[PDB]
């Protein structure tokens, strides 16, 4: 068949939005 | 819980969630109907094929078939069509055995194609749902991220605590998309396999019947 | 053909403008 | 707020975002436009096919078509072209009617190809937009991060805390790119699938009319 | 390490991991079991072709053929069916040799279809695993990330040390899902290509035998 | 800025950048040449059909085509090939007024295929560039990051100032790759569209001419 | 047509690795 | 460089690296052999195409081709498979000139399909390698990232030393995946283009010879 990993982009974007502001407490 | 998250969502997010929920309900209903229909068809075909080789003459089989010829389906319908066409071609037009064989083959093919078309339906809708569902969820997540940035820019605070509420709806959209996606694919594959098995059984029966008919003539 | 395309362009542009304005206003609240 | 963050971003990021928004507007305009034309064509073809089987004399239908000879579209034009070719070639002392039938089929095929080419315009722009859109946003993000690190390494007084908004502005580019990409990709497949159905309907009507014309000669 | 995260994970994560492991085990068993049968069939077909093209009279090899009644497979059963149908229908009706050839060909096609449909079991099960597993892994990851960040937002103090293990427990799911997904599709693509070779060999043998029968019918 | 990081890069990064720049130059040259060639072909094709429907006697058009045999390209070549084949077949013998249609169709089809093959040179190279460009950029970036982090361990105290330039030097490769990738994918589709439209026009001309010759063939 | 995915995922993962490696937390 | 971090890597990384290296070696060998085979085929086809219009009578060419019997490749097999067929069909049925052309066309098409199938081999393997290679690198990267997150969540205020293994493993896996992926795609595209060119040349020759045959059979 085929391997579709389409919904993984949301996970990576969400993670990238967090390390930016993770330094402040 | 879920109600609060649904209420806090934006308008487009609510529309997307409603669309996905409707898709889920429709897919479940289609699966529920098709499973029963296919199981009944398989049971009837197996029973009739078991009855055939019991030693019952074709004449009395045809006599019994005309009693419920209005509701004859599947293998019974194929047998009725084949015998009727064979009888008609024997006493009408040319009587060459090649013509009779060709006519019987054409009639059986037409009946089998009609029955197979009858059995499989509403499956392409399941395939389309399975193919399209994740993209709408990704669209909803992207819109939610844009909304979260705009809201964060509206306020002067840059703390991750303010950013955190901007992720719940985006993740909920993807969760609903996957939840709608999985059963459609599973049912699609299973139903296709069952239909292929039924088609193979029908083809074997029609080839055996054609061989039987061609031998006597 | 050209007139229909121009009308579609106008309606799409105004729809996008109002959608973005509504999004910006809603995000303020 | 939003304007402050927009101005803080470099010129290239803003330019890319404006380009993507314009692309989205154009794509939605085309998608909205084509649907009305396709639906009108479908309903007109169905209505004309329905009227043709009512038993009206073919001469009356030909007169009705001739009344608006310059305003015939869809299934109407194919009928007029076929009838004109059939009648005109019939007065040319054609000994073999098979030649007349072949000529009628040829003229009908020419007109059908012209009409389909007329319907199938303006579509591939959507495919190009869907194929190109994500790369521009990714390039914008890469450029933003590259310049952010260059500025950080140029002056030792800088810190990631100060550079933080630039990375968010960079990620907005990818968000907007996907936002513009998805709907065009879906609509391309939808519209091609819809055009295929009209192609099939025209083909079957062509075959029926050719058979009817041939049987009367 | 990994075991600690598995123990400390939520019930849904554990259930997802169990489902994925079960799918992987079933796929491996099916692949291993199905690999040997095709090789055995190919070797038997080649040996039978070598025996057939050895110049031995067909009568002797047919007298040896009936010994394994209801035990033949591959080209042996196909040949037996075709030859028996040809002989019976020729000794019954001699009206038309072309009818004899046609009946032989019909019996041959029936037997070939039965053999190929026997050789192609449990292969379609592999496609479902490859199509489904990443979706389940991603669902587990999404649920885990959502729960972890909700718990993080429950506290006004933000630090990534507290919420670091949750992301690892989330990513284990997609790792296992993709690990189970890859070999299934990789082997599904390869197994299908082997059936076509046996189909081609059977078709070539069928054409050769039909030609021989057509030659012998007019005698 | 860019030049300094280009010079400071290692051997592999410089080779990758040189290859990418060469691909970009080749792509631009191909686009520029093919645009003009296709525009000229389209203009000639549009202009010829205007003369064809003017109402000039066929003998005059044939003699005009004969006078310029050296410069016969495009639609007029199809007309010449078809008319020559028709004349030869009629001169051979006047029997069977149906074979001339097939012969003329064959003669026109051969020339159409030759010309359409001629107009489509050097286009498939662009798709290769569009498909391959990003991967090489990623390769360069990952190698640069690996080299930077390997060299980072040499010093004892860790500061982001030392490691800052290496990351930008790595990202330059990805930027160049995407910049080379976009135009090729943009141009491929447009060139294909133009070729398809030309093919449709030639098919229309062939059908019209076949109808004309068929009508003229029978009294 | 078709939204190619492999380049986007690789670029985002490389960015995540870069952000992780530069954090001394 | 590679060796040090490979030693620092885990067992899964070693297995992945071994698998991908084997894939790369197989791909390189296939490319090297196939390029030479196709170059030889192309030069032979060009030579035969040049020879066909040397003014030699067809009978002499047929007699020369009879010297190699059935050991013919390139466009030479097309002439032999079809000239004799046309001659024998004309001899058997001289009253149906419109059927010998159909038979010759069918035979030539079948022979061309046979030759085309012969010249394409082991290309789907390259396609499979190109399609599957990136996902194994994705799995390696996911494993590395989850390991790094575990390390971060293990000890508070971690140093840059203990986060090295995950990043190293992830980068190695990505680099090796891309390295195995690129040449397969490039060779796939190039070989497909060359095969298409050869098919076009064969089609042109078949059309020309069929036109010659139809011209001959007209009288």
């Amino acid at each position: 068949s085929e391997i579709n990993i389409v919904p993984l982009l949301d996970v990576l974007l969400v993670l990238l939005l967090i390390f930016m502001a993770t330094a402040p407490i | 819980n879920i109600l609060d998250l649904f209420l806090k969502a934006s308008l487009l997010v609510k529309l997307i969630m409603l669309i996905l929920i409707g898709f889920s309900i429709a897919s479940w209903a289609i699966i529920i109907q098709r499973t029963r229909i296919l199981n009944a068809a398989a049971r009837e075909a197996e029973a009739f094929e078991d009855k055939f080789w019991s030693g019952i003459e074709l004449s009395r089989l045809y006599q019994e078939s005309q009693g419920k010829r209005d509701n004859l389906t599947g293998s019974e319908q194929i047998f009725y069509s084949g015998f009727k066409e064979f009888v008609r071609l024997h006493r009408a037009n040319s009587h060459a055995p090649e013509a009779v064989v060709e006519g019987a083959s054409r009639a059986m093919r037409i009946s089998m194609n009609r029955e197979l078309e009858n059995l499989e339906t509403h499956i392409p809708f399941l395939g389309t749902v399975g193919s399209i569902s994740p993209y709408i969820g990704l669209f909803g997540t992207v819109w939610g991220i844009m909304h979260a940035f705009i809201a964060l820019g509206a306020v002067k605070q840059a703390t991750l605590q303010m950013v955190a509420p901007g992720i719940a709806e985006a993740l909920i959209a993807t969760a609903i998309g996957l939840f709608a996606a999985i059963p459609a694919v599973m049912a699609y594959n299973r139903l296709n396999q069952r239909v292929n098995k039924l088609e193979l059984n029908y083809d074997n029966f029609m080839e055996e019947f054609t061989a039987i008919l061609h031998r006597q003539a | 053909q050209n007139d229909k395309l121009k009308r579609a362009i106008i309606i799409s542009a105004v729809l996008h403008v109002i959608l973005f304005a509504a999004l910006i206003w809603s995000s303020f609240d």
